[PDB]
RNA sequence: CUGACUGCGAGGCCUGCAAGCCGAGCAGGGGCGAAAGCCGGGCCUAGUGAACCGGUGGUCCCGUGUGGAAGGGCCAUCGA
RNA sequence: UGGCUCUUGGUCGCGCCUGCGUAGGAUAGGUGGGAGCCUGUGAACCCCCGCCUCCGGGUGGGGGGGAGGCGCCGGUGAAAUACCACCCUGGCGCGGCUGGGGGCCUAACCCUCGGAUGGGGGGACAGCGCUUGGCGGGCAGUUUGACUGGGGCGGUCGCC
RNA sequence: CAGGCUCUGGCGACUGUUUACCAAAAACACAGCUCUCUGCGAACUCGUAAGAGGAGGUAUAGGGAGCGACGCUUGCCCGG
RNA sequence: GGCGGGACCUAAGGUGAAGCCGAAAGGCGUAGCCGAAGGGCAGCCGGUUAAUAUUCCGGCCCUUCCCGCAGGUGCGAUGG
RNA sequence: GGAGGCGUAGGGAAACCGAGUCCGAACAGGGCGUCUAGUCCGCGGCCGUGGACCCGAAACCGGGCGAGCUAGCCCUGGCCAGGGUGAAGCUGGGGUGAGACCCAGUGGAGGCCCGAACCGGUGGGGGAUGCAAACCCCUCGGAUGAGCUGGGGCUAGGAG
RNA sequence: CCCCGUGGUUCGUGGAGCCAUGGGGGAAUCUGGGCGGACCACCGCCUAAGGCUAAGUACUCCGGGUGACCGAUAGCGCACC
RNA sequence: GAGCCGGUAGCGGGCGUGGAUCCCUGGAUGUCCGAAUGGGGGAACCCGGCCGGCGGGAACGCCGGUCACCGCGCUUUUUGCGCGGGGGGAACCUGGGGAACUGAAACAUCUCAGUACCCAGAGGAGAGGAAAGAGAAAUCGACUCCCUGAGUAGCGGCGAGCGAAAGGGGACCAGCCUAAACCGUCCGGCUUGUCCGGGCGGGGUCGUGGGGCCCUCGGACACCGAAUCCCCAGCCUAGCC
RNA sequence: CGCGGGGUGGAGCAGCCUGGUAGCUCGUCGGGCUCAUAACCCGAAGGUCGUCGGUUCAAAUCCGGCCCCCGCAACCA
RNA sequence: UGGGAGAGGGUGGUGGAAUUCCCGGAGUAGCGGUGAAAUGCGCAGAUACCGGGAGGAACGCCGAUGGCGAAGGCAGCCAC
């Protein structure tokens, strides 16, 4: 997965391994192989209770930005999931 | 990343700084346990008002205290008590000042900032001085008659 | 003394293709001999390998809008 | 992917410094500037210390001290010793820069606990993401020539 | 309805299991022997993962390998 | 209504709020739910039809529920 | 409807030059080229790329359907006439310092024995366009066990 | 934008640009910034990191029209429940 | 405009010029299943909550409405209310994933091929679309599609193969909205500030660069005009001479 | 082909770094000694230090090229 | 009845010394071993020495021409 602001469908591309020389010739060996992207886990605070992001390594600050943002907002009131929601 | 401190950090610095840090040190501990807050461009804004409102702020209150530094100077306090020969009747302290100076002409000055503990209790002339401003004072002329 | 020369090549052997093989004579320039003349390696018939890929030197060429560079072509030569 | 702290290698300029075969007075690292110069910007000599070490000298701090203290040269040798200019071997100090090594921590992260905005254990490790090299019939695709008195084994494959 | 018996050798200890449909054996399985991995979020196995098994087990336990009741016993060679 | 099944129960297993993972489809899974020849559960003898019968009929016997009633008691649950 | 295409110029890798041009210093030689020739449509013969005369694999790959057969396991039931043998333990008595142990009686163990059901399928005969795509008769092995069996359920294609 | 891993393009590592992006470093706002096939200069082009958009094009379950299309072993598998 | 009660006669009994049958248009009714949706399930079966009704009807049964879940908005929270989704569709379309045979007379790069197939999604279409383009012309001027360019340029165990664009000729032709600068508003945060950011409205939309705020212009009457809204022409859904 | 390590007596090694020292082990010959080999003890011959060359006062030493071995990753139309 | 001696036996516990091993400290070219020497051990840091730890076995001096028991046989230390 990668679901989060981020949004990178971990797409498969391919790794092919090469013989050579460089500049004498060169030849190879084709496979195909599924790229992942560096993806970890955000907890943070955000007004009442916790809240997690299953985000990427690219866009973490991104995260503790948007908490910024969310200073400028009002909620309360039993919110787990619908605060991210709520949260852009 | 660019932070700002609102707290006596030891390595860091005193409050109201802006000093980078690593990364998790401020993302894992700093702003989580309330100490800096990321700095965005947003939060540098509201800091130029924390800036330029105290600033202007102390610097009208020194302004203010201008005035007073012109007026206060330039004038005596003559005080009509009731006297023996050389110890005053009554007893002055620092309210029958800030009284008959409020009265006498108008201005308002308190008895707290005026500096002086000791209760008048002799007859003539003297210096006091008032601490409105912290770095501005004002030596008060008395005249306890 | 360095013809184990460069630019060439009428004609012809051989032969399915490709490859192989002989060579008069021309021009430049050079060796030997007085000269005629001979010398484009070894008395001759085995001592070897299409092409692609790339290497090294060189060069009238090409060079992505333009000068130039990268890269490439061309002559030389290298790795079965 | 974080806090602190000890430690250590690289490295750039700059500060200070070690480098003694004999001869020549000697312990002249290189080439040269230069016979003038160092000293009250208090010296020769003494007394204490860090350090290099060829075993003898050198060099920095501080104190006693009070007017001297070096040198070319002739000499001898490969060259010369006032002070000075730069640099080489190696060293010490400074800050920048960057990496290695060890220990403690807690908050990321993981485990865990009558649910916990918490407590305990692990801990910048592990896990995972990208990149690096390696091992790797566990699995995959595929090669394994031809002539040949059948094939296989054997012999052969071009050229004279 | 309702064992023919005895002696002697080979293999496998034994009851068991197998090639449905040409092989029931001397094959496999076995108890027991030995080696080896594994300190637990175990090693190993399936899964991309979540997870599950292992096991609500903890080295007298679990995974793998070989040998195959029991008796006597298991020699020398790390050069590859 | 009485045998068998359901308006009861749970088993492996399935499903699956919560929750977790996966490029999509989907995969895992607590609670509950589903799932039985298992647990719980009130009919015995006889007669009669061309064909059905603890089912219709006879005899004897029984269960659940609702309403009302007399009497007794802190009654009451998916919770112990 | 002239966009476009073939043709009216060739030589050279190219720059370029041009009835010529390339190698080369060449006014040598030689390779290629000028002496003019075509296009458009129809039809036919042959070739290319298409399944490309017609029929035929063994294979391979993708997605999906099956454990109502067969194998293992999970869940809950059921079944196994009769006869034989006679372990432990137990009780009594003997024995010893106590005991070991011995004897008798009791007792009812066992991948024990024999033998139906039940399961299976050793040896022979038949059967062989069969009663039958695995049967029949005789015979034989197991038969309280690692037993047989009903119903509920799980596992599958490089997978079980 | 730069680098590492790759896809698209006629582009198979190749002098490999351009467009896209999985990991890492990580900026500016017209004195900005991409591009015209490495890279530099020069000259010209174009404004990325928000979104919308008729028509011309694809197809034929369905209705119609037509056929140098078949005429029951043909023609859809089936003219016929 | 004369017959009719499908195929379909017969048995039996009726209907129609007070204008049926039949053809079209709209409406009504539409058991149970199936996205299935109150809950269960082995589709067409099984049981149930709440309001209302029927029957002596309290038990029991029947009838009518109603109760799945997910998304966005409304609800300051929970509980409710509204809008929408789910599923099907021959072929077609974009996206996400993606073979091998076969060919190279072997085979591993390459080929088949982004083909087959899978999955999701859209609609009468889709996709794409006004330039961070093209490319050498101080040239073009969104996108799409046809011809051509061209089997060219080029790609390639330079093998087998693969194979583009500019431009030119045609079809059709359409250009707009926004974010940010800047101004106003409502809410809570708080370190309480001339502010932070949320929503809302005004503003603004660009390549000779454009926009914003200030200054001058007179700055508005005007002009451009829907890809929306209303009407109508015509047109398809039975027929008639 | 690119990188780095060395060649030292009949043989290997320390000297090399940061030149003033040919030394070490065994063999071998003679001497001591023993029953005897050996241990062990004394002395001795043999090295232009692979080569050519350069700087220096002196070059095995530091350096350039040349010959060879050994090591290293890589490469093969 | 009362006293005594003893390594008599069995059980539980326990003390120091030393060996080897491991950790840490310091330190460098040799250690070890025989008649001699080698194999072996050490520049990856041994031997020697210093500190901490683990483990097993046997008990110096007292101890003797000694004591004890049937024989075999019996020894640090405490209790039963
Ligand atoms: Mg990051
Ligand atoms: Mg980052
Ligand atoms: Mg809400
Ligand atoms: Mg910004
Ligand atoms: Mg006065
Ligand atoms: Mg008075
Ligand atoms: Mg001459
Ligand atoms: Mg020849
Ligand atoms: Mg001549
Ligand atoms: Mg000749
Ligand atoms: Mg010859
Ligand atoms: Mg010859
Ligand atoms: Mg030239
Ligand atoms: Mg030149
Ligand atoms: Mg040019
Ligand atoms: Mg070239
Ligand atoms: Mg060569
Ligand atoms: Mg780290
Ligand atoms: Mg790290
Ligand atoms: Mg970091
Ligand atoms: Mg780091
Ligand atoms: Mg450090
Ligand atoms: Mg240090
Ligand atoms: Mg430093
Ligand atoms: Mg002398
Ligand atoms: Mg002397
Ligand atoms: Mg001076
Ligand atoms: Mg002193
Ligand atoms: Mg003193
Ligand atoms: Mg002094
Ligand atoms: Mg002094
Ligand atoms: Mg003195
Ligand atoms: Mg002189
Ligand atoms: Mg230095
Ligand atoms: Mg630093
Ligand atoms: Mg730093
Ligand atoms: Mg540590
Ligand atoms: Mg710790
Ligand atoms: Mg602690
Ligand atoms: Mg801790
Ligand atoms: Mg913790
Ligand atoms: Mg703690
Ligand atoms: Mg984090
Ligand atoms: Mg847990
Ligand atoms: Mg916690
Ligand atoms: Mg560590
Ligand atoms: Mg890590
Ligand atoms: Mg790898
Ligand atoms: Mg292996
Ligand atoms: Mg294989
Ligand atoms: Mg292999
Ligand atoms: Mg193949
Ligand atoms: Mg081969
Ligand atoms: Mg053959
Ligand atoms: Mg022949
Ligand atoms: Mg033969
Ligand atoms: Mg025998
Ligand atoms: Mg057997
Ligand atoms: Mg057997
Ligand atoms: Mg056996
Ligand atoms: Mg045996
Ligand atoms: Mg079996
Ligand atoms: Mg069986
Ligand atoms: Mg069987
Ligand atoms: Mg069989
Ligand atoms: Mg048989
Ligand atoms: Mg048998
Ligand atoms: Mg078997
Ligand atoms: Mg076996
Ligand atoms: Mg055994
Ligand atoms: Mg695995
Ligand atoms: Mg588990
Ligand atoms: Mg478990
Ligand atoms: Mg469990
Ligand atoms: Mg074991
Ligand atoms: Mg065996
Ligand atoms: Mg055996
Ligand atoms: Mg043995
Ligand atoms: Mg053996
Ligand atoms: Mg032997
Ligand atoms: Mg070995
Ligand atoms: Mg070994
Ligand atoms: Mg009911
Ligand atoms: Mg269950
Ligand atoms: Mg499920
Ligand atoms: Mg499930
Ligand atoms: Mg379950
Ligand atoms: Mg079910
Ligand atoms: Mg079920
Ligand atoms: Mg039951
Ligand atoms: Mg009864
Ligand atoms: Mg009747
Ligand atoms: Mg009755
Ligand atoms: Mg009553
Ligand atoms: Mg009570
Ligand atoms: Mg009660
Ligand atoms: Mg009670
Ligand atoms: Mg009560
Ligand atoms: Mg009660
Ligand atoms: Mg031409
Ligand atoms: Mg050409
Ligand atoms: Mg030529
Ligand atoms: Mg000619
Ligand atoms: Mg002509
Ligand atoms: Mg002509
Ligand atoms: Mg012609
Ligand atoms: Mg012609
Ligand atoms: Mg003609
Ligand atoms: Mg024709
Ligand atoms: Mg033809
Ligand atoms: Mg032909
Ligand atoms: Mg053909
Ligand atoms: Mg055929
Ligand atoms: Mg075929
Ligand atoms: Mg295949
Ligand atoms: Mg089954
Ligand atoms: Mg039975
Ligand atoms: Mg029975
Ligand atoms: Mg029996
Ligand atoms: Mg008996
Ligand atoms: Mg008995
Ligand atoms: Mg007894
Ligand atoms: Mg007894
Ligand atoms: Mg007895
Ligand atoms: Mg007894
Ligand atoms: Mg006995
Ligand atoms: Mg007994
Ligand atoms: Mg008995
Ligand atoms: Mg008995
Ligand atoms: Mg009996
Ligand atoms: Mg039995
Ligand atoms: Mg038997
Ligand atoms: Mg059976
Ligand atoms: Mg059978
Ligand atoms: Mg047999
Ligand atoms: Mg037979
Ligand atoms: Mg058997
Ligand atoms: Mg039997
Ligand atoms: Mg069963
Ligand atoms: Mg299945
Ligand atoms: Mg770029
Ligand atoms: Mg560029
Ligand atoms: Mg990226
Ligand atoms: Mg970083
Ligand atoms: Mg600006
Ligand atoms: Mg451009
Ligand atoms: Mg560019
Ligand atoms: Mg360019
Ligand atoms: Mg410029
Ligand atoms: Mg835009
Ligand atoms: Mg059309
Ligand atoms: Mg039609
Ligand atoms: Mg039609
Ligand atoms: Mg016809
Ligand atoms: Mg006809
Ligand atoms: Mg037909
Ligand atoms: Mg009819
Ligand atoms: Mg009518
Ligand atoms: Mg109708
Ligand atoms: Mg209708
Ligand atoms: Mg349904
Ligand atoms: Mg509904
Ligand atoms: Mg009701
Ligand atoms: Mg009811
Ligand atoms: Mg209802
Ligand atoms: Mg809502
Ligand atoms: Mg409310
Ligand atoms: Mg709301
Ligand atoms: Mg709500
Ligand atoms: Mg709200
Ligand atoms: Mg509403
Ligand atoms: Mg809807
Ligand atoms: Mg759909
Ligand atoms: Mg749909
Ligand atoms: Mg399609
Ligand atoms: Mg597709
Ligand atoms: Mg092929
Ligand atoms: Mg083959
Ligand atoms: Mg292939
Ligand atoms: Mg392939
Ligand atoms: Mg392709
Ligand atoms: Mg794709
Ligand atoms: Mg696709
Ligand atoms: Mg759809
Ligand atoms: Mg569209
Ligand atoms: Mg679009
Ligand atoms: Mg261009
Ligand atoms: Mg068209
Ligand atoms: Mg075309
Ligand atoms: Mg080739
Ligand atoms: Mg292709
Ligand atoms: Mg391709
Ligand atoms: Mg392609
Ligand atoms: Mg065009
Ligand atoms: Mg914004
Ligand atoms: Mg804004
Ligand atoms: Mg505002
Ligand atoms: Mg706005
Ligand atoms: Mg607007
Ligand atoms: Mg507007
Ligand atoms: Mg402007
Ligand atoms: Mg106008
Ligand atoms: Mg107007
Ligand atoms: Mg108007
Ligand atoms: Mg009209
Ligand atoms: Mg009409
Ligand atoms: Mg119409
Ligand atoms: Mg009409
Ligand atoms: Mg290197
Ligand atoms: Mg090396
Ligand atoms: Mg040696
Ligand atoms: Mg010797
Ligand atoms: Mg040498
Ligand atoms: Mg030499
Ligand atoms: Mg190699
Ligand atoms: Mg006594
Ligand atoms: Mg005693
Ligand atoms: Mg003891
Ligand atoms: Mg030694
Ligand atoms: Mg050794
Ligand atoms: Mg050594
Ligand atoms: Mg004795």
């Amino acid at each position: 997965s990668g679901k989060r602001p981020i949004v990178a469908n971990s797409i498969q591309r391919r790794g092919k391994a090469k013989r050579e020389g460089g500049v004498g010739k060169k030849t190879t060996g084709i496979s195909k192989r599924r790229q992942y992207p560096n993806l970890q886990k955000v907890r943070v605070r955000v007004a009442g209770q916790e809240i997690t992001f299953r985000v990427a390594a690219s866009h973490i600050p991104k995260v503790y930005e948007l908490v910024e943002r969310a200073k400028g907002l009002r909620l309360e009131g039993l919110s787990p999931k619908e605060i991210k929601k709520e949260l852009l | 990343m660019k932070v700002i401190l609102l707290e006596p950090l030891e390595n860091l610095g005193d409050v109201g700084q802006v000093v980078d840090v690593k990364p998790g040190y401020a993302r894992n501990y700093l702003l989580p346990r309330g100490l800096a807050v990321l700095a965005t461009e947003s939060n540098l804004k509201a800091l130029e008002a924390r800036i330029r409102a105290q600033a202007k702020r102390l610097a009208e209150r020194k302004a203010e205290a201008e005035r007073l530094k012109e007026i206060l100077e330039n004038l005596t306090l003559t005080i009509p008590v009731r006297a023996g020969e050389t110890k005053i009747y009554g007893s002055v302290t620092a309210k029958d000042i800030a009284e008959a100076l409020s009265r006498q002409h108008g201005i308002t000055i308190d008895p707290k900032r005026l500096a002086l503990e000791k209760p008048i209790k002799e007859l003539g002339e003297y210096v006091l001085t008032y601490k409105p401003h912290p770095e501005v004072p004002i030596q008060l002329k008395v005249s306890v008659v």
